[PDB]
């Protein structure tokens, strides 16, 4: 509930700069499916 | 936001305690001229509507409902000291706000703690309840012409002083029937009855040991005057009792109907021929009574009064011996009442009444009470109430003690002179309780119309002498001993204020906040 | 009750001599000394008495400004009178300011020509009356027709100062009030 | 405090929203606004109080257990020390009136650290190593129970739970009896462990003639009237036979939905015979295995009635089911729900009636009472309090149960402590030099905590109506010397307190006051997790209702 | 509480209180509610707004202070910038619009701040800082016109001119207001170049006519008729003189009376008839006076009555009534001429000179109105502004009032700056880069005015309806490649982000005015902490 109102926050001033929201919503897709890929290379397996 | 829905705000600190020792003080003033032999009267109105003309304590503050909660424990000593014996309830309040009254300068003035003076009032009443059983003697208990004039003290308050030698045998031979042997004076209150008769005269009167029924015969026929009456008490109805199974009967052919019908004459047939197997002469039921079941007890004489309450079963069967026995087959002679006479039912306009004579040591009787007015018989009645209340622990415990302000004058000179004896913090309050006794002969004389300033002091040079049976006359105010005017009470009348007086003390004393508004 | 406050109020300094004899001393004397420096009061308001004949210019200079007076609130009602010689009401209008003028000596009474009073005023709205009190204007009176028109009196008049707060209720100067000595000595007669 | 906040500026919420340090103002106003009618009732020398309900009826309390209970508060964060009363009352018993005021000093004592930026971890943190350090220093400082040659520990323990009260100059009384009351009614469970069943005396309501004449019965009594009046009252000789039932022993009609129909009308009358004789079936038996007295939990018709009056039996309706556990346990007996057996037959066994020496049926102020005395198998105890009135005897009821409870666990538990603050004092001294050592933040946490545990023995001296720095300097001076003791028993300056009649500083073994250890324990824990309940609240968002 | 009523302040219910965050985010959001107001209407391609009044009249305005003027508001931060507004639209009367905007933009940076826990005093130290150095380096970079002569010293005026008019209604005939504004103070101006005095030419509108039938004329505006309209409209001079000889007095036409209250007593038949004589000589003194002084019009202050129209009408003389004595002022000044209190002070020095008098219609009925005319250079100028509609000559009053307050500030020396959002650019990519060696804990204040400053020009971008994002690139990419600092957005597409080119001049004690007020409110606004308001 406090990561969404910060991007609704970066969202905020980015619909003054004349951006469309669905560009700045497909912006944030491509970035959280990278953001899955960092931490696939940052996590460590664990035993059983 | 208030936090509390229940008095949020706060009556705390010493302006409490000053709503609660002013209101012990007021309920004692409404009743301050209730005491003594010259006391005067009361009436009250309560909602309902009925009036009532009264001088006892206990009648007075049981009608009268209070808003101010530290005075109701003022209230309910009254009811204590009634159901605990029943006479001296007036000396329990103004003694209680005396003590109230001369303790509440302390707390203001000299600060001192209300623990401290519960310690004081326990010292106090340990002395006081030596020093009345210094004062208190024993007599016989067996001599009638004693009884008499002990009757006549609590009497002599009341309105039937008048007739104080027609009251006590009226209430000494009752209180001797219910009387038995076994605390060694078992009997209670609620065998003895009191049937109130409006009309009459109150000079002619008698105790009859019986049970006085309001009602009359159901059938004409039968004889109102028995000479060898045999009683029997019964709690089935003779009517036909219905099943609470809520039986059905299909009835498919036509004589099936008819043999309902006749089996119904058949059992209250068969039920009143079980009733004859003992052959009575007087039945007595709490229930209703057919009327098909009045003609076939007409051939034995069976005299049948019906709507009986449940007491009053049991106290017919204590004077006549008989067994309340709930069904009809197991009527044996032994079962029967005996020793019964004097059946006889007195014509009066207003209601049938029916008396009944005597010829298991348990007995009752009925006091038919004579009167002008039904509020004046519940005055005369109350009087009964008390003239039995100071009989009972007479008989109880063979102690007793003088009164008329006599006693309580013992309990303040003999704390007096130990009170300068004992030299410490407690004292101050110890002081109290010696001058919270002299309310009582204080408010004799005063209603009596003497000058009690004059009149107590030679009391206190009087009883210096080394005396204690001197009181306070209540017509014309001597110093005279009381042993020539007979005054004398039980001990357990003043013991039992004392007791009362200091433990109300002790639960008001430690009262510092006052809160409302809980509405359990 | 008001039987009690009848004696003082219902009586002028010229009245309350009547009961020297009756009433005390003290009770008398105390309520002469208070309605005797009410008189001194009015003596030294009353600094008019005439008709003050302005110029346009001098419309500031004696009407507004004075209505402040010693700006103590102490406000002054100035009566302003747009006048025009043509019209009947105007000079009606002119004789009771000359008569109301010597009785009432706090009030002041201005007057002033229509013509000079506002740019191009209409003539047919003339007789103007204007009343000023601590600068704000209290009533712009019309042309007399609600005051009767042609047949305006002099209660009439005396009336209307009584509504806009400039004379009391109970003036003893009023017409009203000021009943005729035929009259009161009628009504002791009668008594 | 000051002003209203501003009502959902930007944020659309049907209700209220508040936050910063407003709120955590307001519950310490609110925790020491219900604190305060508990402050004056603290220790011998505080006062009772009253609670009128509107309608007239009123009732006397000094305890806190049910007076907060009583008050109806709507503030929520009230509502956490109205259960703490409550919760204290079930499980110790004693000292609902301490965890209130303790638990409300230490959020008050703590608002001052919540203004320095400390945060509330590190205060409760601080506040829990003090606890334990706490414990175990109780735990080193707790006495055994001997003492001398005979026991002169349990009459003691009565007087601390007997002061505050209405009966606390009757305590020297009021100590045998409820000593005597506890040791009779035992019992054995669990291979050897004895336990002390709180509540199973009877608390009777008389009114007569004092507290200090109140008659200890050597039994059980039962709190109910005679069925008929032509009865026996009195029952003597050896081996009086008790029968404990349960069934429904009046006229009951047929099973809960059938209905009864019959073609033969001659049979009507003996199908309605034998519903009355089966009743009676039950009777006859009774009757032949001998029970003078019988106890029914049901009523009692008079069909029933009229075969115990001739058989001389006392028939009593209008028991209750607690009560008759408790007259089979003690008389012997053992509970009959139904009479039946594993074999088909129906029948009534003699092993199932109970024994006593004596039953008696006495009245006194309207209160009929059967008196049942001298039980074979086991002993059992009531007490008859005797007083102005029953609101009166309300707060004796309470003063009385309290006593149970802490006379449970100082049997339970051999260990005590004495009272008068000394172990509330004690733990100051202990503390200041344990904050030092630990260095950071938690010191001031760990200071407040011992500056707050100060507070009992303060409001005793408050209460009192005298000098309070006096004797908590003097106090202090005393338990100061006991961590400096220098050991080698000489090891004096320790298990003292205040004396509130004399006002003065003596041994509290030798003044006979006393309160067991585990009472310390569960309220110091209970008084801290309600500490952090509070201080752990930030917003608050009250919901109106619909 | 415990029970009593706890009160400390009157009216305690009514009042309410705010703090901590909350009360923040009731300040900026009450700031983007008031910017969202003026940027739509920032810029060339601005768009007026109605502000309806309680009393029915409307006012079409595209000015942030006569819209926050005439707005009924609740919030107190909103009524600071109304204050704000008015502060610019008093003093030099040129970006009220923007110091609104900019005030905004550096709230709107400051709330990302305040989430990140910086004290209010670092941030409005850090923009104190920023304000002084963007200052101290606009100065250096800005040129003086002072060395060029009056000729091209003219064109500066016009440069402004035409951008004070546009982004204005009233920018059609916007390149002959400029010349009429230019051409105002041309002949109301110092020989000195400095301290031109501004209360010498009055606003003055008229509802009528059309934009195209406003011209120059130098002289007073009336807005009545002459007396007794018998005589000619148009009256000219004389064959050879000097002038018309205008008069002007302070006393009405009448006998001399005293100022306090008199009573002239006539007790006799024979003193009544000598108050007849004394009653028509004065008046034939009177009229025997200006005879002889020689005036043709004559102009009084208090009026005079019906007696004196025929003795003016045969003697050739037009006069007028009910002048106010601030038309007076205005009079002496234009004309040169002294006001004669008088009569017996009447002389031929103290009397005015003016080309010629008439006066004509404008329509059917409407009112005569008075116009004069002077025929050479004169210390007076009085614009005659025509109107289709009410609301377009009133806005064409403030509009041009405040295209001669910009030509006021070009009168100062060596105060020039090229606008067009050139101004705000380049003075902030150098506080950025100030930031990047003077980091600190301030770090992030330098970086918020900064994009604060970059606001106006995404604004100018919003309305034009331009990329904002391509357009401040290239402007940071073009101010980084090259040091001339001229180049802004252009939004009216002309082509060429140069500017110089483009004709647009803005005055540089206007643009340092933006951020020192911008500044000074954001340094008082995040002092506030609770805010505590009553209920009306
Ligand atoms: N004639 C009398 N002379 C002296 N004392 C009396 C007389 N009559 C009554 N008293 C005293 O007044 C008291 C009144 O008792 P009673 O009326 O029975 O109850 P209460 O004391 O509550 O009124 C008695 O205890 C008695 O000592
Ligand atoms: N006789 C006494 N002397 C000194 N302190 C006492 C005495 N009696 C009780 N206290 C103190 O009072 C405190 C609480 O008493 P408690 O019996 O719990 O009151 P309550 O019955 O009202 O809950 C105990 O911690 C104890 O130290
Ligand atoms: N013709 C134009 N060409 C380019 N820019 C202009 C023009 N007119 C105005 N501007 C710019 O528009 C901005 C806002 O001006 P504006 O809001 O109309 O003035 P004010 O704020 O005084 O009402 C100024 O910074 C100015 O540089
Ligand atoms: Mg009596
Ligand atoms: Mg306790
Ligand atoms: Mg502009």
């Amino acid at each position: 509930v406090i990561l969404t109102g910060a991007l609704l926050g970066a969202a905020e001033r980015l619909l003054n700069k004349g951006i469309h929201p669905t560009i700045i919503a497909d912006s944030f897709q491509s970035a959280a499916k990278r953001s899955v890929d960092i931490l696939l290379e940052m996590c460590h397996k664990v035993s059983l | 936001v208030v936090f509390m829905n229940a008095s949020q705000e706060r009556t705390t600190g010493r302006q409490a305690q000053i709503s609660n020792i002013t209101a012990a003080k007021a309920v004692a003033d409404v009743i301050r001229t209730c005491l003594g032999p010259k006391a005067m009267l009361k009436m009250l109105l309560d909602p309902m509507g009925g009036l009532v003309l009264t001088n006892d304590g206990h009648a007075i503050l049981r009608e009268i409902d209070v808003a101010h909660p530290a005075a109701k424990s003022m209230l309910e000593l009254s009811r204590t000291q009634d159901e605990e014996v029943g006479d001296g309830t007036t000396t329990v309040i103004i003694l209680a706000g005396e003590i109230l009254a001369q303790c509440a300068p302390y707390l203001i003035e000299k600060n001192i703690h209300p623990v401290i003076i519960i310690q004081a009032l326990k010292k106090a009443l340990t002395d006081a309840l030596e020093v009345i059983k210094q004062v208190s003697k024993p007599v016989d208990v067996e001599n009638d012409a004693a009884m008499k004039k002990l009757i006549q003290a609590s009497i002599g308050t009341k309105y039937v002083i008048h007739w104080s030698e027609k009251m006590c045998e009226l209430a000494l031979d009752a209180v001797k029937t219910v009387r038995k042997d076994l605390n060694f004076e078992i009997d209670i209150k609620r065998y003895v009855r009191v049937e109130k008769i409006p009309g009459g005269d109150v000079l002619d009167s008698r105790v009859l040991k019986g049970v006085l029924l309001n009602k009359d015969v159901v059938h004409p026929k039968m004889s109102r005057h028995i000479e060898n009456p045999r009683v029997v008490l019964l709690d089935c109805p003779l009517e036909y009792k219905k099943g609470e199974s809520q039986t059905n009967i299909e009835i498919e052919k036509e004589e099936d109907w008819n043999r309902i019908l006749q089996i119904e004459e058949e059992q209250v047939q068969l039920m009143c021929e079980q009733i004859l197997a003992v052959r009575p002469t007087l039945v007595i039921t709490e229930k209703g009574v057919s009327d098909l079941a009045q003609h076939y007890l007409l051939k034995g004489g069976c005299s049948v009064l019906r709507r009986v309450k449940k007491s009053d079963n049991n106290r017919i069967a204590r004077v006549t011996g008989a067994t309340i026995v709930n069904r009809v087959e197991d009527l044996k002679e032994s079962d029967v009442g005996t020793n019964c006479g004097l059946f006889k039912v007195e014509m009066i306009g207003d209601e049938y009444f029916s008396f009944l004579d005597n010829c298991g040591l348990q007995k009752a009787c009925t006091i038919m009470l004579r009167g002008g007015s039904k509020d004046i018989l519940n005055e005369i009645d109350r009087n009964l109430q008390d003239a039995m209340a100071v009989a009972r622990n007479v008989m109880l415990s063979p102690s007793l003690s003088p009164g008329g302000g006599a006693t309580e004058m013992a309990v303040s000179v003999k704390l007096a002179e130990k009170a300068k004896q004992l030299e410490g913090i407690q004292q101050w309050p110890y002081q109290a309780v010696a001058d919270a006794m002299e309310c009582i002969p204080r408010t004799l004389i005063q209603n009596a119309g003497g000058d009690p300033i004059r009149l107590l002091s030679q009391l206190r040079a009087k009883h210096a002498q080394g005396n204690f049976t001197t009181g306070i006359d209540g017509d014309k105010g001597k110093i005279v001993d009381m042993v020539s005017y007979g005054i004398w009470e039980p001990e357990v009348i003043k013991q039992q204020s004392v007791k009362t007086a200091i433990e109300s003390a002790c639960l008001l004393l430690r009262v510092d906040d006052i809160v409302s508004g809980v509405r359990k | 009750a008001k039987q009690h406050e009848n004696r003082l109020e219902d009586k002028d300094l010229s009245d309350l001599e009547e009961l020297e004899d009756d009433e005390d001393e003290d009770f008398l004397e105390a309520y002469k000394i208070k309605r005797l420096n009410e008189i001194r009061k009015l003596q030294e308001r009353s600094k008019f008495g005439e008709v003050f004949h302005i110029n346009k210019p001098e419309y500031n200079k004696e009407v507004t400004l004075a209505s402040q007076g010693k700006k103590d609130d102490g406000g002054v009602y100035v009566f302003v009178h747009l006048s025009l010689q043509s019209k009947l009401q105007s000079r009606i209008l002119s004789h009771l300011f000359q008569s109301a003028a010597c009785k009432f000596r706090e009030i002041k009474f201005v007057e002033i020509p229509a013509n000079r009073a506002i740019e191009n005023y209409p003539e047919s709205n003339c007789p103007t009356l204007i009343v000023y009190y601590r600068g704000e204007v209290i009533k712009n009176m019309i042309t007399l027709l609600e005051l009767g028109g042609n047949n305006s009196k002099m209660e009439d008049f005396e009336d209307f100062m009584v509504k806009v707060g400039a004379v009391a209720e109970g003036d003893n100067r009023l017409i009203m009030n000021r009943d005729d000595e035929e009259s009161r000595e009628e009504r002791k007669l009668h008594y | 405090q000051l002003f209203n906040n501003s009502r959902s500026d930007t944020l659309f919420l049907g209700g209220e929203k508040i936050s910063g340090d407003d709120i955590r103002n307001q519950n310490v106003l609110a925790t020491m606004a219900v604190a305060n009618v508990v402050k004056s009732s603290l220790g011998p020398v505080g006062l009772d109080k009253m609670l009128v309900d509107d309608i007239g009826d009123f009732t006397v309390t000094n305890d806190g257990a049910t007076i907060l209970s009583l008050l109806d508060v709507q503030h929520p964060a009230g509502k956490i020390l109205v259960e703490l009363a409550q919760q204290q009352d079930r499980e110790i018993g004693d000292g609902t009136t301490s965890v209130v005021i303790i638990a409300s000093e230490l959020l008050k004592r703590a608002n001052e650290l919540v203004k320095n930026k400390i945060h509330p971890t590190t205060i409760i943190t601080g506040f829990r190593v003090a606890l334990r350090e706490a414990i175990r220093f109780i735990n080193e400082v707790l006495s055994t129970s001997v003492d001398t040659l005979g026991k002169e520990t349990l009459i003691n323990i009565a007087k601390t739970s007997m002061s505050s009260k209405i009966i606390g100059a009757d305590s020297d009384f009021f100590s045998n009896m409820v000593v005597d009351a506890l040791l009779a009614v035992k019992t054995q469970n669990s291979k050897g462990e004895i336990k002390y069943p709180v509540k199973a005396v009877n608390v009777l309501k008389a009114h007569g003639k004092s507290a200090t004449e109140s008659l200890l019965v050597p039994g059980y009594a039962l709190n109910c009237t005679v069925a008929s009046q032509a009865m026996p009252k009195r029952i003597a000789g050896g081996n009086v036979k008790i029968a404990c039932l349960d069934l429904n022993l009046q006229k009951a009609r047929m099973a809960m939905g059938v209905q009864i129909n019959i073609d033969d009308p001659e049979q009507l009358e003996q199908i309605r015979k034998r519903e009355a004789g089966i009743v009676l079936e039950r009777v006859k038996k009774i009757i032949d295995a001998g029970a003078q007295v019988v106890l029914t939990t049901k009523g009692i018709d008079d069909l029933c009635l009229k075969e115990f009056v001739e058989a001389k039996i006392m028939g009593v309706r209008r028991c209750k089911k607690e009560d008759l556990r408790r007259i089979a346990r003690a008389t012997g007996a053992t509970l009959v729900s139904s009479m039946s057996n594993l074999e088909g037959e129906e029948t009534f066994e003699s092993s199932y009636l109970g024994l006593c020496d004596e039953v008696v049926q006495a009245k006194f102020s309207d209160d009929e009472c059967i008196l049942i005395k001298g039980t074979s198998k086991h002993s059992s105890s009531s007490i008859i309090l005797r007083g102005a009135n029953d609101y009166s005897l309300d707060e004796m009821e309470r003063s009385l149960h309290d006593s149970l409870s802490v006379v449970k666990r100082t049997l339970e538990s051999g260990n005590v402590v004495p009272g008068g603050g000394c172990v509330e004092a004690a733990l100051n001294i202990y503390l200041d030099n344990f904050a030092t050592t630990v260095g950071s933040r938690e010191q001031l946490a760990i200071a407040e905590f011992a500056a707050a545990l100060l507070i009992i023995p303060k409001t005793l001296a408050v209460n009192a109506a005298k000098d309070s720095s006096e004797l908590v300097a003097k106090l202090r001076s005393y338990h100061a010397a006991s961590q400096m003791a220098k050991p080698e028993k000489r090891r004096s300056y320790r298990n003292y307190g205040l004396d509130l009649i004399r006002g003065k500083i003596v041994d509290e073994i030798h003044a006979g006051v006393l309160e067991p250890t585990i009472s310390k324990v569960k309220s110091l824990k209970s008084a801290l997790e309600a500490c952090v309940a509070i201080l752990r609240i930030d917003t608050m968002i009250t919901v109106d209702p619909e | 509480e415990m029970g009593r009523p706890f009160i400390i302040v009157k009216d305690q219910g009514n009042k309410k209180r705010q703090h901590g965050l909350e009360a923040k985010k009731s300040h900026i959001l009450a700031a983007r509610s008031v910017a969202s107001i003026i940027k739509t209407s920032l810029g060339p391609r601005g768009l007026d707004k109605i502000l309806i009044s309680p009393d029915g009249e409307i006012t079409i305005t595209n000015d942030g202070a006569t819209i926050l003027s005439q707005m009924e508001l609740d919030n107190e931060i909103a009524k600071l910038l109304v204050q704000l507004s008015k502060s610019q639209d008093d003093e030099i009367g040129d970006g009220t619009t923007g110091v609104v905007v900019l005030a905004s933009a550096l709230l709107d940076q400051a709330l990302e701040l305040i989430q990140k826990g910086i004290h209010p005093i670092k941030i409005a130290n850090g923009f104190d800082e920023a304000a002084k150095l963007a200052i101290s380096k606009l100065e250096e970079t800005c040129d003086d016109i002072s060395a060029s002569n009056d000729e091209l010293f003219r064109d500066f005026l016009l440069r402004a001119a035409k951008t004070s008019l546009g982004s204005k209604i009233v920018s059609k005939d916007h390149d002959r207001f400029a010349e009429m504004a230019v051409e105002a103070v041309i002949n109301v101006m110092d020989k000195d170049r400095k301290d031109v005095d501004f209360d010498l030419i009055k606003m003055q509108g008229r509802v009528g006519g059309s934009i195209s039938d406003s011209k120059l004329i130098n002289g007073v505006i009336l807005d009545k008729d002459f007396s007794h309209p018998q005589m000619p409209k148009c009256v000219l001079p004389k064959e050879g003189s000097d002038g018309v000889k205008l008069a002007i007095l302070t006393c009405p036409f009448e006998p001399p009376k005293p100022k306090t209250k008199h009573k002239l007593d006539i007790s006799s038949v024979e003193e009544y008839q000598k108050l007849q004589t004394y009653e028509q000589d004065k008046f034939k003194e009177m009229i025997d006076d200006v005879k002889k002084a020689g005036a043709d019009v004559v102009i009084c202050q208090w009026g005079f009555d019906d007696e004196a129209n025929h003795l003016l009408l045969q003697n050739d003389l037009p006069a007028v009534r009910w002048v106010g004595g601030q038309e007076l002022e205005h009079i002496a000044i234009s004309t040169n001429g002294r006001i004669v209190p008088r009569f017996q002070d009447l002389s031929k020095d103290k009397l005015g000179t003016c080309s010629r008098i008439y006066e004509q219609e404008f329509g059917t009925t409407k009112d005569r109105m008075l116009i004069i005319e002077q025929s050479k250079e004169t210390k007076t100028v009085t614009c005659f502004v025509r109107g289709s509609n009410k609301m377009i000559v009133d806005e064409a009053e403030r509009a041009l009032h405040d295209s001669l307050c910009v030509v006021r500030n070009l009168v100062k020396d060596s105060r020039v700056v090229y606008g067009g959002g050139a101004a705000e650019v380049t003075m902030s990519l150098a506080v950025s880069e100030e930031a990047d060696k003077q980091r600190g804990i301030d770090q992030y204040a330098f970086r918020g005015f900064a994009q604060a400053l970059d606001t106006i020009p995404m604004t100018l971008a919003e309305n034009s309806g331009l990329d904002p994002i391509g357009t401040l690139s290239t402007l940071k990419s073009k101010q980084l490649k090259e040091k001339i600092s001229n180049i802004g957005v252009d939004c009216l597409g002309y082509g060429s982000n140069d500017m110089k080119e483009l004709f647009v001049v803005d005055p540089f004690i206007g643009k340092k005015q933006q951020i020192l007020l911008a500044t000074q409110l954001c340094r008082m606004i995040l002092k506030i902490d609770n805010v505590i308001i009553s209920g009306k």
